[PDB]
C-alpha cells in the first residue's frame, strides 16, 4: 500500500504559506516565493517554490506525520528547474526528526538523510547523499554528475532494509549499490579485530522534517513536486504523472521562447548595422 | 567708581607684568616639575582555571605570584582538557608585579577590551550583548586575604567589525571592537586589587550566546599621575591664602563704604567665593580616607565656577549699558542668566545619572542601555541649547554696550567734568576686561586645542616639558589670576 | 640554561645570564615569527621551511634574496612584540619600571629596545649580508611600530574631554604578518658601496635602475636573486617541492603545474574527517558531527 509518508504539488495556490515554516535563526535569510518561472510546462501544475534574492541563504522547511523506515523501503522524491543556470548554489533537500525546531534550523542542524544536487563553480556539480550515522555525516563514495540546464529535472533516493540504495534521476536509472560498500560507516573488514557488523544502518527511529537549507548567490531555481514515501512503484508513476506529463510541453515552451529570442537577437543585429 | 579708572598707566603696566609673571611660573610649574596628568596601564587577563572548586565559597583567582592559578596560554587547549565555559574566569591584578597602587593616584578609571577571533560558523550575533559577571577584591598587603569590594553582572553591547573578506583566508583575525567601559573608583585607598571576569553561557536564557569566539579580555588603568597630583596640591597651597587674603581685603572694602554695594560688587565677590571654593584642597583629605564621591564633587566645584563666570559675564555687560539701565537687581537679569541655569541643571543632573550612581555600582555607566543614552543625549543637548542661547545674549549684549558707548561719546563734551570722568572711566572699565577677557579666552581654547592634538610632552634641549600637564597648571593659574586682576583693579575707590 | 640553547651569539649567551626569564620569551617570540612566516608562504614554492634542523631563530637562509629579509623582518618583530605582550600581562616584573612619580615608561619602548640589544648582536660577521640583515630588522621593527593601535578616552569634568588619556597597543601578530607579505611583494634591490679609505662597506644603496638612494629605514631589502625553490639543492638553500601539496587549477603559485614546476599531480585518496555541523560556546564547547568523505588531494610528483 502505498504510505505517504508526505507529497506536495502546490495546486491550492497558498499551501506553501501554510505547510512550510520560514526559519528565524538569521535576519537575512531569503524569501522563497511560490511562481511557475519564466518557463513552464503547466501555469499551476508546475508552481513551486523560487529563491528571489541574490547572495543569500535559504531556510524553510515542512512538517510531516512521524515514521519510522524500520524494515520498510524508503523513497525521497522531488524535481528542480533551474531557471539562473547557478555558478554556485545548492538544490537539495534535508530530512530531520520531529525534534527539531522549524524556527531556528540553519545550515547547522542535524539532519537524518541530506539528498540532492549540488553546485558551486565547474569543479563541483554533483549529487549529495550524505547518512547521519551514529554522529557521522558519511557522504557517499561515488561521484554523481547532476544536472546542469535550466529544464527541470527529478531526484530520487530510494534505501531498501537489505542495505541496497538506488538514485534515480529524470526517473532513470543513474546510482545503485550498497549503504555498507559506497559510505565509511563501519571500520574496514581488513579480518580486523574492530569489525563488527551493523545492518541497522538504514533504519531510522523518526522522520518528521523536511526542510530546504541551502545557500545561492544566483537566485532563481525553482523546488517542486516532492515526496516522501515507502513504495518504489507509486514513487515511479508519480514522477512520470508530474514531471513526465510536463516534459513536452516545458520542451516545447523553452524552444519557442528561445526561437523568439534568437529571432530579436539577430534582427537587432541586422537593424544595428 | 572702580580702582581700575583712578590708576595711572604706569601701575597698570606694573599690575600686569606682575600677573604676567605669576603667569609663567603657573605654565612653568607644570611644563617643568609635574610629570604629566594620567598613567594609562595596558593588562592582559590570565585566563585561570576553575577547577571545580568555587561550588558554594567564593574563591580569588590570582595571575601570578604565589598561589597562581591553573591558567590557559591559548584558550584553545581548554578543548583536549575538556575545561568548559563558565570555569575560565579572567583574572586581573591591578598594580603590575612588584608595584603599589596609593591614594595619590587620585582615581581608577577602567576599560575592556575583547580579543573576539572571526571564525566563519562561529560570529557574532546582530545584536549581540556580553554579560561579564564580574568580581573585585582588595588588598592591603600580600600575606592577607582578599576582600570583596563589589559583585555585579556587567552587560556590555559589542560594537565589532570585521574589516578583512570573511574568507578562510582570513579566518582567525580579531574583529575591530570598540573599547568597554568598565568602571571609575574615586579612590584608590588601597594598594592592591584583583579584578575577576566570567563569562558564563546559557543558551535557554540567551546570556553570552553569539559573542563570538573570544581569545583574550584586556583590561585598561587608567589614574593621575602621584607627581601630578602632589604638584596640583602644591599649587592649591599656594593660592588658597593669596585668595583669602585678597577676599577678605575685598570684603572690607566693600561693606566699609558709605553706600550698599551694588549689583556687580556682589556678583565679583561671589565669582570669588565660587573660585575660593575650588582653591580649597579638601581632596588633600582623600589620601586619608576613602572617600569615592571625590571625583563628583570636583565636577561640581568646576561647574559652579563655569557658571558663575558666564552669569558674571552677562552681568558686567548688562551693568556697562551707559542709558536708561544698570539696575542693582538680580531679578531683571532673569533672561540671560536663565540658559546658565537651565544648562546648569541638566549638566548637573546627567553627571548624578552618570557617576552619582557609580558611587553604588562602580560598574555603572548611562550608555550601556538606549533608553540611558537617549537621555544622557537629551540632558547634553538641552546643555547645548543653553549655551547657544547664552553665546547669541552675550553676543548681542556686547554689541548693545559697544553702540551705547559709542553713541555716548559725541555727548561728552557738552557734560559736566565729573560726569565726563565718570563716563571715560566706565568705558575704560568694559573695554578693559572685555579685552582681557577675550585674551584669556583665546589662550584657553588655544592651548586646550593644543593639548588635545599633541602628543602630550615636547623634548626641546636637556628637558622635556609635560605639555599636556602646563595646559592644567597654566589655565588654572590663568583664572586664578583673572579672579584676582577682577577683585582688585574692580573694587570701589574711596575719594578724598 | 643558554647552554643547552643552540645558535646564539656569545654576547646573547650573556644577556641570558643577565635575565634567564627573559630568553624564554624571545624565544617564543622567534617561533611565532617562523609560524607566521610559514603560514604566509604555505602557498608557495618557499613555505618558509628551509629549516630541516631547529635553531632558535631558525636556519639561516644561505641567499639574501626576498625570502630572507621576509625572514629575518618578521622573525625580529616578533621577538619585539613577544617580548612587550609577555609584559603586559606580568610574566615578565622588571620590564616597564619612579611608578609612583611618573608611571613608567611605555612599554613598547622596553620590548623594542630589549628586542634590537638582543636580535641584532647576532649579525656578528661584518659583510653585505649583515648590513642586508641589520637593515631588515630594523625594517621589521620600525614597520611593528608603526602598527601600534593608538586608542584615546575622554574622562574630563562630566566625561567630557577637558582631560583625556591615550595608550598604543600591541597589533595582533597575523596583521603584522599580512603586512609584511605586502612589504615582501614589492622589496627592493638593494646593493653594497665600498669606500677605497674604508676598505669595506658600511651602507647600501638601490640597485634598482633609476635609482641611487639609500632604501628608506621601513622598506624590506635584499642582496641576491631568489632561487627556482622547487629543485632541492643545499648550494643555493633550496628545499624542494617533491611531495608538496598542489589543487591543481590555474590559479597562481598553487596550482600543481607552477607548485611542481612541470613534473605532474600524484593522487592517492585522503579521505577526510572534516568535523562539522557544531554548536558552539564562545570558547569551548563543541557537540560536532564529523562528516567524512573520501576525497582527493594532489601531491607533487
Ligand atoms: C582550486 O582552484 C580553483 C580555481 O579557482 C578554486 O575553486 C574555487 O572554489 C571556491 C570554493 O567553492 C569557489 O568560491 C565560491 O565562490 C562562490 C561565489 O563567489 C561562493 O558563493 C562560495 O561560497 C561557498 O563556499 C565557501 C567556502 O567553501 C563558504 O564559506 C560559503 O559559505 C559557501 O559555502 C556553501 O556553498 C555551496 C552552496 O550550495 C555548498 O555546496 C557548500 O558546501 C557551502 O554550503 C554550506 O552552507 C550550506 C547552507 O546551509 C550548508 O547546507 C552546507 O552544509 C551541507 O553540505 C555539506 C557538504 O557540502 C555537508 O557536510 C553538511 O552536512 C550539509 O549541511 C555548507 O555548510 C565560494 O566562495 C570558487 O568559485 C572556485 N573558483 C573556480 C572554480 O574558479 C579553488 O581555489 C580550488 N578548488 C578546489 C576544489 O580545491
Ligand atoms: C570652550 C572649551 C574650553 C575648555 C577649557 C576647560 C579646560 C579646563 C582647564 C584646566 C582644568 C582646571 O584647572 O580646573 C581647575 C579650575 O578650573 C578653572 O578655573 C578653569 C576654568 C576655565 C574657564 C573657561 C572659559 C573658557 C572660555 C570659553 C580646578 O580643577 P579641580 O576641580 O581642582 O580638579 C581637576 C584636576 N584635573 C584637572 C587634573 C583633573
Ligand atoms: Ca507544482
Amino acid at each position: 500500500e502505498p504510505a505517504v509518508y508526505f507529497k506536495e504539488q502546490f495546486l491550492d495556490g497558498d499551501g506553501w504559506t501554510s505547510r512550510w515554516i520560514e526559519s528565524k535563526h538569521k535576519s537575512d535569510f531569503g524569501k522563497f516565493v511560490l511562481s511557475s518561472g519564466k518557463f513552464y510546462g503547466d501555469e499551476e501544475k508546475d508552481k513551486g517554490l523560487q529563491t528571489s534574492q541574490d547572495a543569500r541563504f535559504y531556510a524553510l522547511s515542512a512538517s510531516f506525520e512521524p515514521f519510522s523506515n524500520k524494515g520498510q523501503t524508503l523513497v525521497v522524491q522531488f524535481t528542480v528547474k533551474h531557471e539562473q543556470n547557478i555558478d554556485c548554489g545548492g538544490g537539495y533537500v534535508k530530512l530531520f526528526p520531529n525534534s527539531l525546531d522549524q524556527t531556528d534550523m540553519h545550515g547547522d542542524s542535524e539532519y537524518n538523510i541530506m539528498f540532492g544536487p549540488d553546485i558551486c563553480g565547474p569543479g563541483t556539480k554533483k549529487v549529495h547523499v550524505i547518512f547521519n550515522y551514529k554522529g557521522k555525516n558519511v557522504l557517499i563514495n561515488k561521484d554523481i554528475r547532476c544536472k546542469d540546464d535550466e529544464f527541470t529535472h527529478l531526484y530520487t533516493l530510494i534505501v531498501r532494509p537489505d542495505n541496497t540504495y538506488e538514485v534515480k534521476i529524470d526517473n532513470s536509472q543513474v546510482e545503485s549499490g550498497s549503504l555498507e560498500d559506497d559510505w565509511d560507516f563501519l571500520p574496514p573488514k581488513k579480518d580486523n579485530p574492530e569489525y563488527s557488523p551493523d545492518p541497522s544502518i538504514y533504519a531510522y527511529d523518526n522522520f518528521g522534517v523536511l526542510g530546504l537549507d541551502l545557500w545561492q548567490v544566483k537566485s532563481g531555481t525553482i523546488f517542486d513536486n516532492f515526496l516522501i514515501t515507502n513504495d518504489e512503484a507509486y514513487a515511479e508513476e508519480f514522477g512520470n504523472e508530474t514531471w513526465g506529463v510536463t516534459k513536452a510541453a516545458e520542451k516545447q515552451m523553452k524552444d519557442k521562447q528561445d526561437e523568439e529570442q534568437r529571432l530579436k537577437e539577430e534582427e537587432e543585429d541586422k537593424k544595428r548595422k | 567708581g572702580a580702582i581700575i579708572e583712578n590708576m595711572s598707566t604706569k601701575k597698570l603696566c606694573i599690575v600686569g607684568g606682575i600677573l604676567l609673571v605669576f603667569q609663567i611660573i603657573a605654565f612653568l610649574v607644570g611644563g617643568l616639575i609635574a610629570p604629566g596628568p594620567t598613567t594609562a596601564v595596558s593588562y592582559m587577563s590570565v585566563k585561570c582555571v576553575d577547577a571545580r572548586k568555587n561550588h558554594h565559597k567564593t574563591k580569588w583567582f590570582v595571575p601570578w605570584g604565589p598561589n597562581h592559578c591553573d591558567k590557559i596560554r591559548d584558550i584553545e587547549e581548554a578543548i583536549p582538557r575538556e575545561i568548559e565555559a563558565n570555569d575560565i574566569v579572567f583574572s586581573v591584578h591591578i598594580p603590575l608585579p612588584h608595584m603599589e597602587m596609593s591614594p595619590w593616584f587620585q582615581f581608577m578609571l577602567f576599560i575592556l577590551q575583547l580579543d573576539i577571533a572571526f571564525k566563519l560558523n562561529n560570529q557574532i550575533r546582530e545584536n549581540a550583548e556580553v554579560s561579564m559577571d564580574v568580581s573585585l577584591a582588595y588588598r592591603d598587603d600580600a600575606f592577607a586575604e582578599w576582600t570583596e569590594m563589589a559583585h555585579e553582572r556587567v552587560p556590555r553591547k559589542l560594537k565589532c567589525t570585521f574589516t578583512s573578506p570573511k574568507t578562510p583566508e582570513h579566518e582567525g583575525r580579531y574583529y575591530e571592537c570598540d573599547v568597554l567601559p568598565f568602571m571609575e573608583i574615586g579612590s584608590v585607598a588601597h594598594k592592591f586589587y584583583l579584578l575577576n571576569i566570567r563569562l558564563p553561557v546559557n543558551e535557554k536564557k540567551k546570556i553570552n550566546v553569539g559573542i563570538g569566539e573570544i581569545k583574550d579580555i584586556r583590561l585598561v588603568g587608567i589614574h593621575q599621575n602621584g607627581g601630578f597630583t602632589k604638584v596640583w596640591f602644591a599649587m592649591k597651597t599656594f593660592l588658597t591664602p593669596s585668595i583669602f587674603i585678597i577676599m577678605v581685603w575685598y570684603w572690607r572694602r566693600i561693606t566699609m563704604m558709605s553706600r550698599p554695594p551694588v549689583l556687580l560688587e556682589k556678583v565679583i565677590f561671589a565669582l570669588g567665593i565660587s573660585m575660593t571654593f575650588i582653591n580649597i584642597p579638601v581632596e588633600w583629605f582623600s589620601i586619608g580616607f576613602d572617600w569615592t564621591w571625590m571625583l563628583l564633587f570636583g565636577d561640581i566645584r568646576q561647574g559652579i565656577f563655569y557658571a558663575m563666570l558666564l552669569s558674571f559675564w552677562i552681568i558686567f555687560c548688562g551693568e556697562h549699558m551707559m542709558d536708561q539701565h544698570e539696575r542693582n537687581h538680580i531679578a531683571g537679569y532673569w533672561k540671560q542668566v536663565g540658559p546658565i541655569a537651565v544648562g546648569s541643571f541638566c549638566l548637573f543632573i546627567f553627571d548624578m545619572c552618570e557617576r552619582g550612581v557609580q558611587l553604588t555600582n562602580p560598574f555603572y555607566s548611562i550608555w550601556t542601555t538606549d533608553i540611558g543614552t537617549e537621555l544622557a543625549m537629551a540632558f547634553i543637548i538641552v546643555a547645548g541649547i543653553c549655551l547657544c542661547l547664552y553665546f547669541l545674549f552675550l553676543c548681542f549684549m556686547v554689541f548693545q554696550v559697544f553702540r551705547n558707548i559709542s553713541g555716548k561719546q559725541s555727548s561728552l563734551p557738552a557734560m559736566s567734568k565729573v560726569r565726563r570722568l565718570h563716563y571715560e572711566g566706565l568705558i575704560f572699565r568694559f573695554k578693559f576686561l572685555m579685552l582681557i577677557t577675550l585674551a584669556c579666552a583665546a589662550m584657553t581654547v588655544i592651548f586646550f586645542i593644543v593639548s588635545q592634538v599633541t602628543e602630550g610632552h615636547w623634548k626641546w634641549g636637556g628637558v622635556t616639558v609635560q605639555v599636556n600637564s602646563a595646559f592644567f597648571t597654566g589655565i588654572y593659574g590663568m583664572w586664578n589670576l583673572y579672579v584676582f586682576a577682577l577683585m582688585f583693579l574692580y573694587a570701589p575707590s574711596h575719594k578724598n | 640554561i643558554c647552554n643547552k640553547i643552540p645558535g646564539l651569539a656569545p654576547r646573547q649567551r650573556a644577556i641570558c645570564q643577565s635575565r634567564p626569564d627573559a630568553i624564554i620569551v624571545i624565544g617564543e617570540g622567534s617561533q611565532m615569527g617562523l609560524d607566521e612566516c610559514q603560514f604566509q608562504f604555505r602557498n608557495g614554492r618557499w613555505n618558509c621551511s628551509a629549516l630541516g634542523e631547529r635553531t632558535v631563530f631558525g636556519k639561516e637562509l644561505k641567499v639574501g634574496s626576498r625570502e630572507a629579509a621576509f625572514t629575518y623582518a618578521i622573525i625580529a618583530a616578533g621577538v619585539a612584540h613577544a617580548i612587550t605582550a609577555a609584559c603586559t600581562q606580568g610574566n615578565l616584573s622588571d620590564c616597564g619600571c619612579g611608578w609612583k612619580w611618573g608611571g613608567c615608561s611605555a612599554d613598547i619602548r622596553y620590548g623594542i629596545g630589549f628586542a634590537k640589544v638582543f636580535v641584532d648582536a647576532r649579525e656578528i660577521k661584518q659583510n653585505a649580508r649583515t648590513l642586508m640583515n641589520l637593515h631588515n630588522n630594523e625594517a621589521g621593527r620600525k614597520i611593528l611600530e608603526e602598527n601600534m593601535k593608538l586608542e584615546c578616552k575622554c574622562h574630563g569634568v562630566s566625561g567630557s574631554c577637558t582631560t583625556k588619556t591615550c595608550w598604543t597597543t600591541l597589533p595582533q601578530f597575523r596583521e603584522l604578518g599580512y603586512v609584511l607579505k605586502d612589504k615582501y611583494n614589492e622589496a627592493v634591490h638593494v646593493e653594497p658601496v665600498r669606500a677605497s679609505r674604508n676598505k669595506r662597506p658600511t651602507f647600501l644603496k638601490i640597485k634598482k635602475p633609476l635609482s641611487y638612494r639609500k632604501p628608506m629605514d621601513t622598506d624590506l631589502v635584499y642582496i641576491e636573486k631568489s632561487p627556482n625553490y622547487c629543485e632541492e639543492d643545499p648550494v643555493t638553500g633550496s628545499v624542494g617541492t617533491q611531495g608538496r601539496a598542489c589543487n591543481k587549477t590555474a590559479p597562481q603559485a598553487s596550482g600543481c603545474d607552477l607548485m611542481c614546476c612541470g613534473r605532474g599531480y600524484n593522487t592517492h585518496q585522503y579521505a577526510r574527517v572534516w568535523q562539522c555541523n557544531c554548536k558552539f560556546h564562545w570558547c569551548c564547547y563543541v557537540k560536532c558531527n564529523t562528516c567524512s568523505e573520501r576525497t582527493e588531494m594532489y601531491t607533487c610528483k
